[PDB]
């Protein structure tokens, strides 16, 4: 079922723009959103790999000491 | 006729040393590709 709209679209031909200076514009605060939004996200999922991968090489240390005369 | 009366009466005109080919030359016009669409799904029939 087609919807019902009424809005003003004005547009620009891409042959009146510049391609890709956007890319690089406003770079730091690209990263200040990135980290801002994300840092839970990235913590909820590195912690766990890196706690618990440590956690495996901290036990093997310890358990290859005890075997040892 | 026509002459007699234009030289009779058109006397009190500016004189104004503007002159058009000068105002298109600083102001001249250029074409941009571009569009608006103005979206009305009321009306009955489509114009563009």
């Amino acid at each position: 079922q087609p919807v019902k709209l009424k809005a003003v679209v004005y547009a620009l031909s891409p042959f009146q723009q510049k391609i890709m200076t956007g890319l690089w514009k406003d770079l730091p605060e690209k990263i200040h959103h990135k980290v801002s939004e994300n840092w839970i996200s990235a913590t909820l999922l590195v912690t766990p790999v890196v706690g618990t991968y440590w956690y495996a090489q901290y036990f093997k240390e310890q358990e290859k000491l005890e075997h040892r005369f | 006729e026509v002459v007699e009366q234009v030289k009779k009466l058109f006397t009190k005109l500016s004189s104004d040393p503007t002159t058009t080919s000068q105002l298109v030359a600083n102001e001249p016009a250029s074409f941009t590709g571009s569009e608006v669409r103005m979206i009305d799904d009321d009306l009955p029939l489509a114009q563009f």
